[PDB]
């Protein structure tokens, strides 16, 4: 299937190139496979979801999205237009506070329960969680990160917009799951993204459009957008049946565009999502 | 958090 005029960042991991403009992807989209986006909420009635998308879990008064950031990323995973894997379920978990702040228990807390909620699910595909936040190194959050991917659940976390080593930063830091770094439309990567041996993969993360709070749309910058594109790719990819939840990251890797990006630190993994989708 | 969302960028 093909979507013309997409945005540059789901044009460019179905492309070997940088500068297409359409999005290849085969049709399952995603279908059947679950994920769950561990941030400040999703604005659920935003058309662009399709109803596909609800709040399960909520650590503050409301489970309302009143910051917009976690219905961004939200839509990067699975919204129709804005989304990698547009026929994926989601499932907004509130960790985050209006403001974009969590305390590193509440987000522990938010991990575990996602790793026991999956069992009331029906996710035949299998289940991912994308955690588009992140703070100063913490041996209780990247475990609470290395739990979650052990329980069967297909993790992928931001490597911060410190430009700096991603060593000192959780869930970051936590080996186990997959670090996400971010590169913009030129095949640069961003300058504001973390880098270091203990990244992944990277993935389009400046100037990435997609949906917003009060059912509008804004386009903004950040390891956090890269984060989305993975996790979407990842339930794509479970849905094809090419790996599972365990292997994802491992997969995404092996079968990225190599070399493609410019201004990686030596040390850094020079890899950039791609689909591999042949028509 | 420790990250970012603040709306203002860099
Ligand atoms: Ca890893």
């Amino acid at each position: 299937a093909a979507q013309t005029n997409a945005p540059w960042g789901l044009a460019r991991i179905s492309s070997t190139s940088p500068g297409t403009s359409t999005y290849y992807y085969d049709e399952s989209a995603g279908q059947g496979s679950c994920v769950y986006v561990i941030d400040t909420g999703i604005e659920a009635s935003h058309p662009e979801f399709e109803g596909r998308a609800q709040m399960v879990k909520t650590y503050y008064y409301s489970s309302r999205d009143g910051n917009g950031h976690g219905t961004h990323c939200a839509g990067t995973v699975g919204s129709r237009t804005y989304g990698v894997a547009k026929k994926t379920q989601l499932f907004g978990v509130k960790v985050l506070d209006d403001n974009g702040s969590g305390q590193y228990s509440t987000i522990i807390a938010g991990m575990d329960f996602v790793a026991s909620d999956k069992n009331n699910r029906n996710c035949p595909k299998g289940v991912v969680a994308s955690l588009s936040l992140g703070g100063g190194y913490s041996s209780s959050v990247n475990s609470a990160a290395a739990r979650l991917q052990s329980s069967g659940v297909m993790v992928a976390v931001a490597a911060g917009n410190n430009n700096a080593d991603a060593r000192n930063y959780s869930p970051a830091s936590e080996p186990s799951v997959c670090t996400v770094g971010a590169s913009d439309r030129y095949d640069r990567r961003s300058s504001f993204s973390n880098y270091g041996s203990v990244l992944d993969i990277f993935g389009p993360g400046t100037d990435i459009l997609s949906t917003w709070i009060g059912g509008s749309t804004r386009s903004i910058s950040g390891t956090s957008m890269a984060t989305p594109h993975v996790a979407g790719l990842a339930a794509y990819l479970m849905t094809l049946g090419k790996t599972t939840a365990a292997s994802a990251c491992r997969y995404i890797a092996d079968t990225a565009n190599k070399g493609d990006l410019s201004n990686i630190p030596f040390g850094t993994v020079n890899l950039l999502a791609y689909n591999n989708y042949q028509a | 958090k420790g990250e970012a969302d603040a709306l203002s960028l860099d």
